[PDB]
């Protein structure tokens, strides 16, 4: 014969911290904390990754054909590489500026490719043919697609220069190698010189970078390596070379506009269609729950990971019921 | 808690209505039920999502890198990198940890006195016309029906 | 919101009143001045003010150039920095924001508080010299006049 | 303090508890003083240590040093670098010096409630069987003998 | 007879939100976060920054025809440059690792300018003038007057070694260039010889450095490079010279003293005299409030900037006259 | 018959601070804060750290013959110092990149001196017998304890190549030196063949480096001064060798095994065998109370850094007393 006051007990059984009393039933609480992931890679706002292959950023642009995949394509917010990746150094040796070029191939709008400097039509009175064994294509032994090899000549290296002259309105990105042999017959019966000098010209950028000869270790077939490296060029600027040979020239070079530097992604996870806005070298991530945990490393605009146990917000009360 | 109320006087809840968060239970000779509420749910549920999703939806971010890949030269600034990621880390953890549990610890007492409004909500017009105890449900000398017990909801009453 | 006073049980506060936040009128005979206990006013207002230059003067620093000019080559390192500049920016955001929400919050459930604690203290004193209506109203079967009231507005009584 | 009791109700600070701080009783008259219930002062254990170990060994950090060093064409990296150093500073200080300004409110307020629920209990029950006394004070004018406070603190009493 | 209390309630607008409510009505509130910049830019701690205006930190170094403004102010707390006035590097040049010259000349307490080797009568079997280049001020054409040029004198180009001693207990900068000529018939049309043979060398820093020489864009009526170097001398530490040609030797030379680093500022804001605790390419700053919404770039004490909204707190009540 | 309920007061005349109220009088309060360094250097992470006296790092792996302290030792979890070094480097010169290595030797598991080329019959047409007065080891003089001086033999100095392997399975520490000859007939009267290259090669990259013949000036006994340099060799791969003079071979290897870096300590504190997780150039730390004030830098999983004057939390009610 009474009126009473109360409140909600529910169905629910789900324990939450709190700074004063820790783990205890409630109607009703947020997950908060992210624990979750997709386990597959997808494409961040709008634009894709870049489905790369077993090649590498370095397989992709020294231009290998054991990834002649790799040509046609645009634009990508992030590349995508494995661990398991083969082909890079076709020829043995080191890369300039690697991994700051990952940081400059990262962040891509928009790819046009020209051959700045033909195998035909290019360079008369210079052997404009080049295989190694270190190079090779499922049988046969061809170089790789976007930089060509010089030797002599007839049993001769006549002089030679190429003053290019950019206008493409956009930036364009140059790639090249200088050669060292081990043997002096090596060097010698190649390219027919004895001290010869290397002019790579910009209004900024000049390295004189000089082959020289010992006896360099073996990476399978190869004894001796051929180093590479770049500069970069805006609308109005000018790359020149004087060379008198032990040289891989600027054949196809990559051009490009870009503004920030993004990210790259290398996982395993296969792509899919997905639109997600951010992604993990294990799958991809919300962006409502403001934080989460799967890795550290990220690409985008992310919930940022936490080693958090349980962040479980209670959203409710208390639980006594049944009856 | 912080009222004896919630875990206090008011002991267990109840397996009860589908819709509101508070309410009171009645006998006097038809109902026997829980009426729910409106006032008191629609706005600390209203609060509550203003509260929840202030922490959701405040914190922006513009398009970061997180990766560099440094190398075996430039070991120095790979401790750099590292130094940063879980700097952030760090706070980032240690912060949404602490307002978590700071936060539970506003949304339970938040009940624990919304809850004992309620109460206080019956008393605080009839006054002694009815037998105070502490399980937080009196009993009435002039018996009212489904009409003026849901008189009670409001708080619409004859005289003290 | 809470405590059931401030915009709840009071339902708006006077314009009438100069000398505080808090106090008392007075439904008396003779003539009518606007009052405010001094004493919780200039209590309250010194919370607020080490609240308030709590939050500020608490932050400190030490000279910062955040400018860091790279060049071509420097392009990692440059947006490296980036994830320095944009992590610090975002956590003040985020920190700020939910400092002010709280604290808020808090300052008004303080206040709710403050004219509650003086709500029971008057419902103290006197005991049953007076009937409760809501609104802090307290109708005596008393009779009184100034000189009772300056006794209840400094924590003072002759008989309860 | 927050809900006004510690120095709001009760203008004391005896010289009781000893530990535990919270816990019911009601004092009768079997003589001076209060006890715990061993279980709200087990969620002094709780409140309190888990609020501490919180604050404390929820912190967990890696392996580092903010030591890097740099020669004389490095002067924009040891800029930047002791830029994340300072950074990261100013942020700890003020979040921690923030939370020991905050909590600890809180806390001289936590003792504030659950203290003051010990009078709401004695006048769940014991209402106008004892006369008020401002003190926190009541005098019920019925007589009982030295085992009076080891009754209604467990929460059953005779005449309401 | 009654007694009743309630609260304050004034004829306020101005609203703020919180946790559980948003756009509360309020009486007293506070505004705890800076986003108000006095448009100008002063000086900092006390400490006054350098002016240069049109000028830029190149020719205010090597002494560029148009810097003849700057001459005897004591010293800066930090640099006041303009983003566009394109006058920089004159006779065309890269300027060395200068962006790290930029900073630690961002902040130096004592600053005199002295003549390093005067350019006349301190060279034995040397070279005076040589005055030429597209750099001019007032109807002539200049060359710089803290660097200077050494050409050919009737018939040899001597090779030689000379040094600055540090005697100071404060450090000192050299700037030397190198001239890289883009006709080939340049070279000993001034210097003589067939290569280079410059060198520099401190009791640490060590560069042999070569006109790598070949044609150059055209831009004012002189086509190739100078690029400018630099080092800043500890106690003791003295630089060596060794030309056979093509450096141009330092004149003048600065006595410093700084450890801490500072910044430039990249706003056309006007100069006027007060105090600041920050400052903003904007505005100057006040370290006032716990945080700033107006700039992510600043100088000095600043508070930490936001790139939010909405900060102020509440001191009053939440309101209602009910009249 | 009364009821009068109360709450604590006892002792403490300890304070703290709050939002609303400051120097409120507490119960029993407890630091959040470690103020406490040991005044005394620790082991940390399990394993001791290294020794090195007034030596800092040249005087270990280059081997100063002025510290005879250092003949055998194990691992280190990182290094210890002194801020005074006297003695350190014999022979003057510029150690390239010497920060990097300093961040790279700090974390070690293990570490040798081994014949790298065994001092007998390695080199054949070279002399040794190269010892310097900057740095005799009371008496009559000396050189390096971990490398050599191949100076030219007899009347000759012939052209010669010799290589190490990568036999040590994991890392090993290759350095190496480049010798600048003081007067043009001091060069001569050691290293013959004039203008003559210098280069060293491993797997890809050779650096290529050059003597500069100078006469520089003078502070610590012969001052022809030389340049040191160094690497670290992994597996998969080889170092080589090759010089027409001024070189410097080193003596001693150095087999090492590291992934984590840590950091140096510059510390003249006492060294003891404690076993504490935070480790300052203050002292030694209690890792407990989540954050520190005791020094900025920090080496150890530690606390973090704070500029507070304390952090007194509260576990208990107010103190209010008058019995």
């Amino acid at each position: 014969d009474t009126i009473c006051i109360g409140y909600h007990a529910n169905n629910s059984t789900d324990t939450v911290d709190t700074v004063l009393e820790k783990n205890v039933t409630v109607t009703h609480s947020v997950n908060l904390l992210e624990d979750s992931h997709n386990g597959k890679l997808c494409l961040l706002k709008g634009i894709a990754p870049l489905q790369l292959g077993n090649c590498s950023v370095a397989g992709w642009i020294l231009g290998n054909p054991e990834c002649e995949l790799l040509i046609s394509k645009e634009s990508w917010s992030y590349i995508v590489e494995k661990p398991n990746p083969e082909n890079g150094t076709c020829y043995p040796g080191h890369f300039a500026d690697y991994e700051e070029l990952r940081e400059q191939l990262s962040s891509v709008s928009s790819f046009e490719r020209f051959e700045m400097f033909p195998k035909e039509s290019s360079w008369p009175n210079h052997t404009v043919t080049g295989v190694s064994a270190s190079c090779s294509h499922n049988g046969k032994s061809s170089f790789y697609k976007n930089l060509l090899w010089l030797t002599g000549k007839n049993g001769l290296y006549p002089n030679l220069s190429k003053s290019y002259a950019n206008n493409k309105e956009k930036e364009v990105l140059v790639l090249w190698g200088v050669h060292h042999p081990p043997n002096i017959g090596d060097q010698r019966a190649l390219y027919h010189t004895e001290n010869a000098y290397v002019s790579v010209v910009s209004s900024h950028y000049s390295r004189k970078f000089t082959p020289e000869i010992a006896k360099r270790p073996k990476v399978r077939d190869q004894e001796g390596r051929i180093n590479y490296y770049w500069t970069l060029l805006e609308p109005g600027d000018t790359i020149i070379f004087e060379a008198n040979g032990n040289l891989i020239a600027p054949r196809y070079a990559f051009a490009l506009s870009r503004g920030f530097g993004s990210g790259i992604i290398n996982s395993n996870a296969p792509m899919d269609e997905c639109d997600a806005k951010c992604q993990t070298p294990q799958g991809a991530i919300n962006s409502s729950l403001p934080f989460q945990n799967v890795h550290p490393v990220t690409i985008g605009e992310c919930p940022k990971y936490v080693r958090s146990a349980k962040l479980r917000m209670v959203t409710g009360l208390r639980n006594i019921p049944s009856i | 808690g912080l009222f004896g109320a919630i875990a206090g006087f008011i002991e267990g809840g109840w397996t009860g209505m589908v819709d509101g968060w508070y309410g009171y239970h009645h006998q006097n000779e038809q109902g026997s039920g829980y009426a729910a509420d409106q006032k008191s749910t629609q706005n600390a549920i209203n609060g509550i999502t203003n509260k929840v999703n202030s922490v959701i939806e405040k914190m922006n971010t513009q398009f970061t890198a997180v990766g560099k890949e440094f190398n075996k030269l430039e070991r120095r600034m790979e401790n750099l990198n590292k130094k940063v990621d879980d700097g952030f880390i760090d706070i980032w953890t240690y912060n949404a940890e602490l307002l978590v549990l700071l936060e539970n610890e506003r949304t339970l007492d938040f009940h624990d006195s919304n809850v004992k409004n309620l109460y206080e909500k019956v008393k605080s017009q009839l006054k002694n016309n009815a037998k105070e105890i502490g399980n937080g449900c009196f009993e009435f000398y002039h018996k009212c029906n489904d009409e003026c017990m849901e008189s009670v909801k409001n708080g619409t009453y004859d005289y003290p």
